[PDB]
């Protein structure tokens, strides 16, 4: 459960 | 922006355009921001945490278009990248969620004022419009939540500022929505800020002055039932703002 916003530009595995 | 309409950066000439360069030099668009004096545009900390490197990125003001060139666009460096020391993030909410980006042009130029490059005021201290309020947020995020690309015209829309009472709800966000925090929302739940819109303005007439009222941070969905868009209180930060500036 991620916010949509909050999801820019991030780093993942 | 889930529904509301396109602009034109003439409309919304503080909006600043923010993208990050790849080695092999593919440019992807990262976050929205505001012009706020000639060499400083206010963002989100959470646009730039994972990738904290200056060098980075790239900051267009004066520009309509996610892909195009428009005329009068400046392009400019980052030559300081300063994120909030206390940012973090729960669930959903982000906290102190606001970062500074000083900006100069490859020779050494701030932003020249013309119709589509403008400062946007930001309020005095503890100073917000009144809950009911309508405000206008603008960026080229998501136009909807199943969308995996942004839209190339820039646009905007209006919502109404909700009190803290009301976000607080239970069904809304609980205590998880903080006095340093504005929510913002659609009566209807039909248009709102998403994913992309990150970091760009919410801006409300204030004494016929318009001014950086909140920056966008987060929420559950996007024009979610029940789920305001979630806004750094710009009015709050007044101190950190002008320490760094
Ligand atoms: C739930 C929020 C979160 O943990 N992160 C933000 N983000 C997303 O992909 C949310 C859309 C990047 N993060 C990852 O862990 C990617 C693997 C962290």
């Amino acid at each position: 459960l991620c916010s949509d916003r909050g999801c820019e530009n991030r780093w993942c595995k | 922006i889930i529904g509301g309409e396109f602009t034109t950066i003439e409309n919304q000439p503080w909006f600043a355009a923010i993208y990050r360069r790849h080695r092999g030099g593919s440019v992807t668009y990262v976050c929205g921001g505001s012009l706020i004096s000639p060499c400083w545009v206010i963002s989100a900390t959470h646009c730039f945490i994972d990738y904290p490197k200056k060098e980075d990125y790239i900051v267009y003001l004066g520009r309509s278009r996610l892909n195009s060139n428009t005329q009068g666009e400046m392009k400019f460096e980052v030559e300081n990248l300063i994120l909030h020391k206390d940012y973090s993030a729960d669930t959903l909410a982000h906290h102190n969620d606001i970062a500074l980006l000083k900006i100069r042009s490859k020779e050494g130029r701030c932003a020249q004022p013309s119709r589509t490059i403008q400062t946007i005021a930001l309020p005095s201290m503890y100073n917000d419009p009144q809950f009911g309020t309508s405000c206008e947020i603008t960026g080229f995020g998501k136009e909807q939540s199943t969308d995996y690309l942004y839209p190339e015209q820039l646009k905007m829309t209006v919502v109404k500022l909700i009190s803290h009472r009301e976000c607080q709800q239970p069904h809304y966000y609980g205590s998880e929505v903080t006095t340093k925090m504005l929510c913002a929302a659609d009566p209807q739940w039909k248009t709102d800020s998403c994913q992309g819109d990150s970091g760009g303005p919410l801006v409300c007439s204030l004494q016929g002055r318009m001014t950086l009222t909140g920056i966008v941070s987060w929420g559950r969905g996007c024009a979610l039932k029940d789920k305001p868009g979630v806004y750094t209180r710009v009015s709050h930060f007044l101190p950190w703002i002008r320490s760094h500036t």
